[PDB]
């Protein structure tokens, strides 16, 4: 796996838009999608919003996890502790990465947001580069990681596994 | 505190090893070899106790003073009389220290307060002088003894004790020094420059600062290449209530090693059997294997083996003395490998001391005078001649050399002393060195028409002081240049096993030892196809380093010449002196004189000593003949 | 002994991206000479052993074949090699090759790749009701349905339609499905612009 | 109290910016600049980072502002900003790992330099952009940032007293703070500073001369001392152009007039430059140079790229921009395994007459090697060109100092004016020019020195212009000197009207044409690239001849050697050039070389065809 | 697309197309010969019993049998107890590099030949990589954009895999969000063909 697709499966995430078109219900085959109006607020798949926002028709409105007072709690909350808490989102990097490159107009505050999440970012990375130490040094056979993001795993998880193997591989030489 | 004592108890766990026994079977021998420092291996401390050994190398000074005072308390434990003898129990350190290997250009001040271990050249030594520990005073009118202890920022535990010594009592009654009952210990300081090999390009090697105290004073001497573990402190100072914040660094030595061949029995079987082997092809083989990468100048090899060889010095009962040593010249055309025979005794040799003629003087050679860097007195530092005693000197470029600084090195080159008469200095230093000289002709190419004595342009004194000169000709040949462009193209074709192909030799190195004691012998060397060829392999090569160790082994007879020996010898320096124009294009090199009869002589003690024989033999006569026989006549051509 | 063989595999080690070097016919042609003739003398050696009873001849024996199995090895080794190069070329370029390319491979080793060719064309045939999926496309997650183009060569007509097509100039710009232009990038004839 | 509350607001904003700090557009992506590569680096073990001035300014005008008229403080402020923004970036950290480093913030700008000689007096303690050019360096040596300090009576210890930066002391407490009743007084000056309580960093001293291009006429070039410390130690070599930002500051001593200070005028001060970031000028690899490198030695004509690209002002000489093209990449250096060596650098003579461009083109190949050095024969001296033994002004001994050839190590000597040298000087170059090595036994030194340089000589003919009938007599250099170059030009400034109308036009456009502004060339490479292209090649390839090249190289040596020989005996004068094995071991470095230019491990029988063609163009020429 | 045939020298037995296996078995190994070996001297006409000599790998593996008929096996000393001591005191800063390009591969075949030094040698190969593996895992995830000679200079054959797989992480992420992922590019192959 590499990172576009885990971009991918994060954009199969539901936000909420206001069109300025109008639209019947479409029945796709992921879920229909409810009728459009203009001015009305209505839930689709984070893809289809980034298309119609490309294309001049919606305005996104931030998730209610995007808020400069609930992510600073929540990063201190993730300073404070040992291991990983759990997330607002299970794709919370992309959905900020995309939802601010594409709609910095439509969020209020978005450098703040932005901040802060590169702040969680960066304190859960270095939270699995520990993980990772510990595993090698000591000699583990499995780990526990609870709360951690596809994309987090997928950051470094091809080397950690390689190094396993190898590890492993070199403890079980002797036997016949 | 609590965790001085429990590095304290962790040392004296670790010396108390009877229930395996190496440290408690060491401190045994110190106890029976009269010794009061115990060199201990780093990695049997890391394999017992691995935190205590990080701490240790970590953090030297308090560590250090645990396992002294640890070590005071085992010996006590095994025999109190010899812990009361002496003062303090020393520790050193050997094995491997990891990234603590470090050479004088990488030694930083992020090592401070740890144990290093640097490698280097000894460049300056001091004298040593003594430094008082504890003082005894005793007090006539009160009949009453004090002692006191002195310490400055050299010791372990750092603190600027008054150097005063007490003069009275706190009662006005004087007081006098009990010289003999008080303390010194001997204290010394040297310098240790980089590897000049090592340095980065364009660079002058770098220095550090050494403190050597009680018994490592004098175990390094200026040319020596040393191996020295200690601790790297800042010695911090101050001045009307200022300090520059800036600090001079110095390495605190715990160990001095050499970088003196060691013998198993193995190899000294092998030598003995190499020995009985032949009769009569030992020395040739060993003369064929010793520059391999130079394609053959036969007679010039033999004669540089017996120069390695040497021969014996007599001294008499009324005190005259012969030398021993052999001097040999090579004069020559361009490009005949005369420098990369230099080089390779340079490299070889076990004291080798290199020199240009454009590049030295008479000062350097043999001796120079400065002032003590304590005290300023005028003080003799050795030249190169000195510093070769017993050893070579490879002289490049002979014919370079101004005539004054070579008429310094008659003396040497003959009778072997060195006479100092200058700056209120009287002095005579021993150079027992042998002297390999280089050199080109006066019209840099040799004219064969002219004669050996008008190409050569030296006085017939200087050439008479040479055992062997030998005139070394580029003639072209085509068989010859078919076999030296063979030999040639297949060693720079050569590329060394661990190397990879497209390497490129670095210009400097990082430092590759990382142990004290090396962690990686046979006859003869393995054939290689490219260093070799694809002949039959019917003549062998002796191997570098059985080599070296033969030829320490074969430098230590003395082969007693024979009364056969000694007539043939006389009859062919009769032979040689009276004919005169013995062929007639034939003309003499150098002049025949009682010092071709001493080479003679020279020469077949040291063929004799290639045969490990106790006794010159007619053998050896012939071989010393023949080569005299060879050096010392060249055909003049005729036009 | 088995240096050739080693020049062989050498050869290819030293291109770890997976570009095909030329078949190396002398080099392989070398190493089965080698094996007749490491054949030939342990023949002669058995015999011998046979006949004569000399049991000193068994390591010998035993050190020839031991010989031959690695000039076997390493020669199947790099065929293997070359054949997978090979199959990546399918993958990256598409089924017809550059004649640079096709100078490389040998005669056998492209009747290889033909019946590979063909092998996939079939598998991609059956998967669906008319026509399956050609599965050689969509290799990058989709993000729009339409891309900008420019052209970075001439390379002539282009059907966008059955009914229509638009003629590629180098350094002309054209809106297009992605579908339709994803071969032609990977080949190196198209570049996709990002505005 | 307002003070701190001052220097705390300062240092947050210095620490939002670090935090904050992005670079790119929506369009594209961003980046968090400073903020990842403290992170990165932290991870490496590397505790510094590079700052822009303009990035700071374009965040916070003010205090870039700041930064430049108050360095100092301004400076502390950022650097703890920079420690605790690192702690966040990297906060969870392994075992071993607990303790936080500080982190060195260098300083980097787009600012126009300002020369040595405009820093003035009202300058002082301000930022400051130097160029020069680095004439010596010091040792590394320690300097203090914490000392704690104890009192000889009472033990009573003072801890962690921080110290200033730069060439600046501590004055000790005059009195201890000890409780008076009790205890007999304690002594005036009783603290000392405690020898492993003293934290430390690495500090250095260079001397930066002004750009020579600077000096006004008739001036001897003047020079500043440079004060380094952590990372930017050892950075800088003697003869490096650099251009440095630092401080300008004054050195602060003790206050007291110790030994009874007597200056020849009262008040002054000594002036010096705080280093705070270095920019080494053209005149490590990145992956984009390295692989344009790539592209270059794969092209199919290189050889020729390479040898159009050297001098292309100078309007002939093509085998001789082919030759000096092998000496500036020169061969492989080899180390057999009894110990003896085998050089790889390349010796090339121009002898000819004069007005031919000889000067120019030592000119070029000083510009164009990573390590140059030009020198005038006349002008040179025997211990001036490989070592001198001198008195230390501060020592009060004897010390080393290296010349020309130990400047060039790793390099290339020019040596103009080579027939002007005195026979005395020039003989003291054969060591260096074969061996590689210096021998030094003077004044109680006895060392060796690297000396691995090429020798790039021209010199004119004994009797100025060459003389065809004089014959031998146009030459003067002995047998020795000349057998130790591997390549020797005759240069005859040959009269043809067809080669003269040519060479006039393209002379006169070249005058014509230094009013036009600068454009690149299709078929050539910039002197910048090629010199680096030059380094990248000597480090990564060396190369030897293959078993099949060195067959043809040996049978052609034969024959050359037997056609020296008949035409000595013929003429039954000995020739002044003589062709020996060192003249076949030319040969192979050449081949190499070529090799070389391309990245190929193994030499072929094409690069030993042109190496011999460059032989017979240079040296067989002149000895027959 | 392309993906060679992966080593598997850390497992009972290499992997018999692997290129990397063919290159590792290709280095020697010193042998004390057992038996005389008639008609091969003229390579080394007959061998003599106790004659010295040094095997590739592979050939010593095949003459090799538990009862040491043809051949007896010496390790190499790098595997010996004088380098196993220095790998102890830090694994860090000795050149694998150098010391053998396939070190693990090797170190792991040498395991076939039942030494009385096993379990050590076992040990040490595993104590090397666990107290090598934080400055590899580092390295590689942190050099970004960067000159790595003298990175990996050091670092043996199985290391240096670990270390391209590492950056080629870093390098994926920062090209994601950068946002140059999205763009459509010619294959990796045809980039080295046409444009290289
Ligand atoms: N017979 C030979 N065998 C091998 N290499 C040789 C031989 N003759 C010369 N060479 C090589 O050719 C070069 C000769 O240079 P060298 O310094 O040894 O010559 P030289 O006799 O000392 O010359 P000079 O008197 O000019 O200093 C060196 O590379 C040397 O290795
Ligand atoms: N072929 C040429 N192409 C371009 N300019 C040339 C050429 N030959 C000479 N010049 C110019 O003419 C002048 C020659 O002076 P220069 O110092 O280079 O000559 P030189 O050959 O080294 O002479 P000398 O032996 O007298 O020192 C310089 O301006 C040089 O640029
Ligand atoms: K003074
Ligand atoms: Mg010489
Ligand atoms: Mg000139
Ligand atoms: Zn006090």
């Amino acid at each position: 796996m590499d990172a576009a697709e885990v971009e991918f499966l994060a954009e199969k995430e539901l936000v909420t838009i206001i069109p300025n078109f109008s639209l019947d219900k479409i029945y796709l085959i992921g879920g229909d999608l409810g009728p459009f109006n203009p001015g009305l607020p209505v839930e689709v798949p984070l893809w289809l919003a980034i298309n119609l926002k490309q294309r001049q028709k919606c305005r996104l409105l931030p998730p209610e996890w995007m808020d400069v007072e609930k992510l600073e709690k929540m990063r201190d909350h993730e300073r404070k502790e040992e291991t990983f808490t759990p997330m607002p989102s299970p794709y919370y990097m992309e959905l900020t990465k995309l939802l601010l490159n594409h709609a910095s107009d439509n969020i209020p505050k978005a450098d703040e947001i932005r901040t802060l999440v590169k702040d969680m970012w960066d304190t859960r990375i270095a939270k699995l580069r520990v993980s990772a130490d510990s595993f090698v040094r000591q000699q583990e056979a499995h780990a526990k990681l609870d709360n951690l993001t596809l994309m987090e795993i997928n950051t470094s998880g091809t080397f950690l596994t390689q190094a396993l193997n190898h590890m492993y591989k070199l403890r079980t030489n002797l036997q016949p | 505190d609590v965790e001085l004592r429990e590095a304290q108890r962790d040392y004296l766990d670790f010396l108390d090893d009877e229930e395996q026994g190496i440290y408690q079977s060491k401190v045994r021998e110190l106890i029976s070899d009269n010794q009061y420092r115990l060199i201990v291996n780093v990695n049997d401390l890391r394999r017992k106790n691995e935190k205590r050994a990080n701490r240790l190398l970590n953090n030297a000074f308090e560590e250090l003073v645990a396992f002294q005072r640890a070590l005071k308390d085992f010996v006590a434990s095994i025999d109190a009389t010899y812990a009361k003898q002496y003062e303090e129990f020393y520790v050193g350190l050997e094995g491997s220290f990891g990234s603590k290997h470090v050479s004088p250009r990488t030694l930083t001040s992020c090592f401070l307060s740890c144990v290093v271990c640097v490698e280097g050249i000894v460049t300056k030594c001091s004298l040593v002088r003594p430094k008082v520990v504890r003082s005894v005073h005793y007090c006539p009118a009160t009949k009453k003894t004090i002692e006191r202890r002195y310490s400055d920022l050299t010791t372990l535990v750092a603190f600027p004790s008054s150097s005063v010594y007490p003069t009275k009592d706190e009662e006005n009654n004087p007081l006098e020094t009990e010289y003999g009952l008080s303390v010194y210990k001997d204290h010394q300081t040297i310098t240790i420059q980089e590897m000049p090999e090592k340095a980065p390009a364009g660079q002058l090697p770098r220095s550090v600062d050494v403190i050597l105290d009680d018994d490592l004073v004098d175990k390094a001497k200026p040319g020596d290449r040393v191996q020295v573990v200690g601790t790297y402190r800042c010695l911090p100072g101050k001045k009307g209530g200022y300090t520059s914040g800036t600090f001079r660094t110095v390495l605190i030595a715990c160990n001095v090693k050499q970088m003196q061949p060691s013998f198993s029995a193995e190899d000294i079987a092998k030598i003995k059997k190499f020995s009985k082997t032949r009769s009569k092809d030992i020395f040739d083989q060993l003369a064929k294997s010793l520059a391999p990468s130079i394609h053959g100048h036969d007679y010039v090899k033999k004669a540089i083996l017996c120069l390695l060889l040497g021969g014996v010095e007599r001294d008499l009962e009324n005190g005259s003395h012969i030398r021993g040593d052999i001097n040999i010249l090579l004069i020559g055309d361009p490009s005949v490998a005369k420098s990369q025979l230099l080089r390779y005794v340079l490299c070889t040799a076990p004291r080798a001391i290199p020199t240009t003629g454009r590049g030295s003087s008479g000062v350097g050679l043999t001796a120079a005078v400065t002032t003590d860097q304590e005290t300023g007195e005028r003080r003799l530092e050795a030249g190169a001649m000195v510093l070769a005693d017993r050893g070579v000197v490879c002289i490049d470029e002979f014919d370079k050399m101004s005539d004054m600084d070579r008429t310094a090195i008659h003396e040497v080159m003959e009778q072997g002393r060195v006479t100092i008469a200058k700056a209120g200095i009287h002095a005579r230093l021993n150079a027992r060195c042998s002297v390999l000289a280089a050199a080109n002709p006066v019209y840099g190419r040799y004219d064969q028409y002219k004669t050996p004595m008008e190409n050569i342009g030296l006085q017939d004194s200087l050439l008479s002081r040479f055992d062997l000169l030998f005139i070394m000709l580029d003639q072209m040949d085509p068989e010859q240049d078919r076999e030296i462009s063979d030999h040639v193209l297949r060693m720079h074709r050569y590329r060394a096993p661990g190397e990879q192909d497209g390497d490129a030799m670095p210009l400097g190195s990082a430092v590759d030892i990382l142990a004290t004691d090396d962690p990686n012998t046979q006859i003869y060397e393995k054939h290689d196809n490219l260093l070799h060829g694809t002949k039959k392999k019917k003549e062998k090569m002796v191997s570098a380093a059985f080599m070296k160790k033969y030829i320490h082994v074969a430098k230590i007879i003395k082969p007693v010449l024979t009364q056969e020996s000694a007539t043939y010898i006389a009859e062919e320096y009769s032979r040689l002196r009276s004919q005169d124009s013995m062929s007639s294009d034939t003309a003499r090199t150098s002049p025949v004189t009682a010092r071709t009869l001493e080479t003679l002589i020279r020469l077949a003690t040291a063929h004799a000593k290639a045969r490990m024989s106790k006794t010159v033999d007619l053998q050896d006569a012939e071989e010393a003949v023949e080569l005299v026989q060879y050096a010392y006549f060249k055909k003049v051509l005729e036009k | 002994f088995c240096e050739k063989a080693m020049e062989l595999i050498r050869e290819l080690h030293r291109a770890p991206e997976g570009q095909l070097p030329a078949f190396n016919e002398d080099g392989l042609r070398q190493v089965l000479e080698e094996m007749k003739a490491l054949y030939e003398q342990n023949q002669s050696d058995v015999n011998e052993a046979k006949s004569g009873g000399r049991s000193d001849l068994i390591p010998t024996i035993k050190f020839r074949h031991c010989s031959l199995l690695r000039n076997r090895r390493c020669t199947v080794a790099y065929l293997y090699d070359r054949l997978l190069r090979i199959r990546a070329l399918r993958w990256e370029y598409g089924s017809v090759l550059p004649n640079a390319l096709r100078f490389h491979m040998a005669a056998e080793e492209m009747e290889w790749f033909n019946n590979y060719k063909r092998s996939l064309a079939t598998y991609m045939r059956s998967l669906g009701g008319d026509e399956g999926l050609d599965i050689t496309q969509d290799m990058k997650p989709p993000k729009s349905l339409y891309i900008e183009v420019r052209c970075l060569k001439d390379y002539g007509e282009f059907e966008v339609d059955d009914g229509t097509s638009v003629l590629l100039k180098k350094n002309s710009q054209h809106f297009l499905p992605r579908w339709k232009c994803e071969q032609l990038i990977r080949q190196g004839v198209l570049e996709h612009i990002l505005s | 109290d307002e003070g701190q509350a001052r220097k705390s607001q300062l240092q947050r904003r210095f620490k939002e910016f670090l935090r904050q700090y992005r670079v790119g557009t929506d369009r594209t992506g961003f980046t968090f600049k400073y903020r990842d590569e403290l992170k990165r680096h932290y991870n490496l073990g590397e505790y510094w980072i590079e700052v822009e001035m303009e990035d700071l300014a374009s965040f916070d005008e003010d205090l870039a502002d700041y930064l430049y008229k108050q360095p100092a403080e301004h400076l502390q402020l950022l650097e703890e900003a920079a420690k605790e923004v690192a702690d966040e970036v990297t906060r969870p950290r392994p075992s071993g790992e607990e303790v936080l480093q500080d982190i060195q913030v260098m300083l980097k700008s787009d600012a126009s330099p300002s020369s040595i000689r405009s820093l003035k007096s009202d300058m002082m303690s301000h930022l400051v952009k130097i160029p020069g050019i680095i004439i010596a360096a010091s040792a590394v040596r320690a300097k203090a940032t914490r000392i704690s300090i104890q009192c000889r009576s009472c033990r009573n210890t003072l801890t962690n007293i921080a110290m200033r930066p730069g060439l600046e002391g501590y004055a000790l407490p005059r009195k201890c703070n000890t409780d008076q009743a009790g205890r007999p007084k304690c002594p005036l000056d009783p603290y000392f500073i405690m020898p492993d309580k003293c934290k430390c960093v690495d500090f250095q001293t260079l001397k930066l001369q002004e750009l020579p291009d600077a000096v006004p006429h008739g001036e001897m070039p003047r020079h500043m001392q440079l004060y380094c410390d952590r990372y930017l130690c050892d950075k800088v070599v003697p003869g490096n152009r650099v251009t440095i930002m630092g401080i300008y500051s004054i050195k602060k001593f003790g206050l007291t007039t110790s030994r009874g200070r007597d200056r020849v005028g009262v008040g002054i001060r000594s002036s010096y430059i705080r280093v705070l970031g270095i920019q080494v000028d053209t005149d490590a690899v990145s992956p984009q140079e390295e692989e344009e490198f790539r592209r270059l030695a794969a092209l199919p004509n290189v050889y020729e790229v390479i040898s159009k690209s050297i001098a292309p002002s100078i309007f002939g000489g093509t085998d001789m921009k082919k030759a000096i093209a092998c000496l500036l990449f020169g061969g492989s250096r080899k180390r057999l395994p009894d110990g003896l060596t085998r050089r790889g650098d390349i010796n090339l003579l121009m002898l000819g007459d004069p007005g031919t461009a000889k000067s120019q083109l030592l000119k070029f190949v000083e510009k164009c090697s990573p390590i140059g050095v030009y020198t005038s024969g006349k002008g040179s001296s025997a211990a001036g060109l490989t070592a001198s033994v001198m008195r230390d002004p501060s020592s009060r001994n004897f010390i080393m100092e290296g010349g020309a050839m130990v400047l060039a190590d790793g390099g290339v000597v020019c040596i103009d004016e080579f027939d002007k040298m005195r026979e005395d000087d020039r003989v003291a170059i054969h060591e260096a020019m074969e061996q590689q090595t210096i021998s030094i036994a003077k004044a109680g030194i006895t060392t060796t020195l690297n000396s691995r340089c090429s020798v790039l000589a021209a010199a004119n003919s004994v009797f100025g212009r060459w003389d065809e009938t004089k014959g031998e007599d146009n030459i003067d250099f002995m047998p020795t000197i000349l057998s130790r170059f591997d390549m020797i030009f005759i240069v005859k400034d040959e009269h043809n009207e067809e080669r003269d109308v040519m060479l006039a036009k393209h002379v006169i456009t070249l005058h014509v044409s230094a009013l036009t502004q600068t454009q690149a060339v299709e078929g050539e490479i910039d002197l910048a690239k090629l010199k680096k292209f030059i380094a990248y090649c000597r480090v990564k390839c060396g190369p030897r001849l293959s078993a099949e090249a060195a067959e043809k190289l040996k049978n052609r040596y034969i024959i050359m050697r037997s056609g020296a020989r008949q035409h000595e005996r013929d003429s039954d004068r000995r020739s002044s050039i003589p062709i020996t094995v060192r003249q076949l071991e030319a040969i192979v470095r050449i081949a190499e070389a070529l090799s070389k230019m391309k990245l190929q491990p193994f030499a072929t029988e094409a690069d030993v065809e042109e190496a011999l063609r460059l032989f017979q163009v240079s040296t067989l020429d002149a000895a027959l | 697309a392309y993906f060679r045939v992966e080593s598997g020298a850390l497992g009972p037995e290499e992997n018999f197309l692997s290129l990397d296996d063919i290159l590792m078995s290709h280095e020697k190994l010193p042998v004390r010969t057992e038996t005389a070996m008639p008609r091969l001297g003229a390579f080394f006409n007959a061998v003599p019993q106790g004659s010295k000599l040094e095997l590739p790998l592979w050939l010593a593996k095949g003459l090799f049998d538990n009862k040491r008929r043809i051949l007896s096996v010496e390790l190499p000393k790098i595997y010996q107890e004088g380098w196993r001591t220095v790998f102890s005191a830090d694994p860090n800063v000795v050149d694998l590099h150098k010391m053998g390009p396939h070190f693990y591969g090797f170190g792991s075949q040498l395991l076939h030949f039942d030494s009385p030094e096993n379990a050590d040698i076992s040990q040490s190969l595993l104590q090397t990589f666990i107290g090598r593996f934080r400055r590899i895992m580092d390295s590689s995830q942190n050099a970004y954009n960067e000159d790595t000679s003298a990175l990996v200079a050091r670092l043996d054959e199985m290391e240096r895999g670990l270390f391209q797989t590492g950056q080629k992480g870093l390098n994926d992420f920062q090209c994601w969000e950068k946002g140059q992922a999205s763009q459509i590019t010619a294959s990796n192959l045809v980039q080295n063909y046409k444009k290289r």
